[PDB]
């Protein structure tokens, strides 16, 4: 609560680019988890195989 | 088989520990598994999750 | 409100019950059983043969 | 987090699982990266204890990569299946 504040934008180009990359990865992971949720039996069988 | 009623077997060190082992480790592991199950069920307010 | 909080959460009371029961089972397994409260004064025996 | 979103936010089981996974994705990646790269020198450690550091670090790194990648997907699946079972029991 003390140290953290509301960032006044001005993100560095590297930390911004890495932020967009992580956002893309998060979207990809959300798509994948939706995929595995829709296919709910194949993946539990895969877990048994594992 | 080789020695009968004239030689008596004995165990020392690791062999003695294995021979005299009470199997308390598996029992403790089962207790810990049950306790973890119970604590998680308490946190989630549901037995299944 | 101590008691009220557990009634809202029956699973919490039940899990406390099972935890107490397993702790008691462990205690009964570990504890020795004995005839009467030991009041025999501790004794040391000295034996010599002439 | 999935249970909180399902019970209080009124989200569907699918939506609650998706949102919980998305919300929890960042901290898991953060801790996985931090400690995996912290213990990476263990696998390359030489000198005293080298065999021990190698043996510990290899398993730690492998299991951590597994936990960060495979389990992160799968835990929402188990939550969704168990929630469907719970809905069945209520009916």
């Amino acid at each position: 609560a003390l140290f953290l504040t509301r960032n006044e934008s001005k993100p560095f180009y590297f930390i911004q680019k890495f932020n967009d990359f992580f956002d893309w990865s998060t979207s990809v992971f959300s798509s994948g988890v939706a995929y595995i949720l829709k296919r709910t039996i194949r993946f539990v069988l895969v877990f048994c195989i594992m | 088989q080789s020695l009968g009623d004239e030689y008596s077997i004995a165990w020392s060190g690791s062999a003695y520990q294995e021979v005299s082992s009470k199997g308390a480790g598996a029992y403790a592991f089962v207790l810990g598994m049950i306790f973890v199950f119970l604590i998680l069920a308490a946190q989630y307010e549901r037995w299944l999750m | 409100m101590f008691s009220k909080f557990f009634i809202e959460r029956p699973i919490f009371a039940s899990v406390v019950a099972i935890i107490i029961s397993i702790a008691g089972i462990i205690g009964l397994a570990n504890l020795p059983v004995e005839q009467y409260p030991s009041l025999t004064p501790p004794t040391v025996q000295v034996s010599a043969t002439y | 987090f999935a249970m909180e979103e399902r019970l209080k936010k009124g989200k569907s089981i699918f939506e609650a699982a998706i949102n919980a996974a998305k919300l929890r994705f960042r901290p898991i990646i953060m801790t996985s990266l931090a400690f995996t790269f912290g213990v990476l020198p263990m696998i390359f450690a030489t000198g005293a204890g080298s065999a021990s550091r190698h043996s510990l670090g290899t398993g730690l790194i492998g299991g951590m990569i597994a936990a960060s990648t495979l389990a992160i997907f799968f835990v929402p699946l188990f939550f969704y299946l168990l929630e469907n079972f719970n809905e069945w029991l209520d009916k």
